[PDB]
């Protein structure tokens, strides 16, 4: 029945899991759990942000530099167009 | 949202509430305001004032004995200064402030009001009613493991 | 019941409250041994 | 100049009428204290006192 030799056979998931991931992961990057200083403006479109317990400085009253780690403990997304909330885009890199 | 209203109308026999667990969606503001003209006016006014003045305490003052405002769930009215706009709200409290004067009060239905302003942009859908067959009879493929027994 | 639906010419306030009852699991009494558990309760 | 005061709810006066100002959304302003730097601030509500 002509087996012989070795066979390389490649598998990938679904059309239906690879919607469903990809779309997750457009809209909100990946999980990373890395202690390091975050990417804020490396996509051409937007950036999603989620910190926990994260360190930010500056010269401002304390309050709301609170205010602004929430903020990002909380996760937030950085635009960087016009055309906010349009998540159609590719929103490549640089 | 204004505080001052005209062609204000109190209507009885809305069917859903601020609970916000169904509503009645529209494919028009001219057939939403079809829909809300067929039912029933418990009460009408040209041009009233809304008080409260404090947050979430908004109101109007009817002119009747609470008893017979009991039938009323809901208000529309328009504003003189933004055009044709109806603006649509649930009724949720009547307040017994005179006998003959009732407070009745009212928060704007978000929904109802802004049906047609809002653009919905790609979200994470937990749930939503998807199409089922195929044009040839086939089941769509939906295999997202439901964790019913 | 869970997330029931009931309608009706009610207030909806009282129908909030009354869902919010039968959400809450509610016990029917068709008898006026109200609390009797001992009897058979069957069909009809 | 602005108010808000010991009220701690920040707001400023403005000479038109509410329904002038219904589609606004957003405040922005300089400090003769902080250069040519501006705030920016989000309106949160819309006052009836005149």
């Amino acid at each position: 029945n002509g087996y012989r030799g070795v066979y390389v056979i490649k598998k990938q998931l679904k059309a239906e899991y690879r919607r469903s991931l990809s779309s997750f992961f457009h809209k909100y990057g990946y999980k990373i759990n890395r202690v390091k200083k975050p990417n804020l403006r490396t996509r051409k479109a937007f950036n999603y942000v989620q910190t926990k317990d994260c360190f930010i400085s500056g010269d401002i009253n304390n309050n709301d530099l609170q205010e602004i780690r929430t903020i990002f403990d909380n996760g937030i997304t950085l635009w960087h167009t016009d055309n906010i909330g349009n998540y159609s885009v590719e929103n490549e890199l640089r | 949202v204004p505080l001052s209203g005209t062609n204000v109308r109190i209507l009885a026999d809305v069917p859903f509430s601020n609970d916000y667990k169904n509503t009645r969606w529209f494919t028009s503001s001219s057939n939403q305001y079809n829909w809300f003209n067929s039912k029933s006016r418990v009460y009408e006014m040209s041009k009233v004032t809304f008080m409260g003045f404090r947050e979430n305490k908004p109101y109007v003052s009817v002119s009747l004995p609470i008893d017979k405002l009991y039938s009323a769930s809901y208000i529309m009215f328009q504003n003189a200064d933004y055009g044709n706009k109806w603006f649509y709200a649930f009724v949720t409290e009547l307040e017994f402030k005179n006998s003959a004067v009732t407070y009745v009060h009212f928060e704007i239905d978000v929904l109802q009001t802004w049906m047609f302003d809002i653009k919905f942009q790609e979200s994470f859908i937990v749930r939503e009613h998807v199409k089922l067959w195929n044009d040839d009879g086939t089941p769509t493929i939906n295999t997202i493991d439901e964790g019913l027994s």
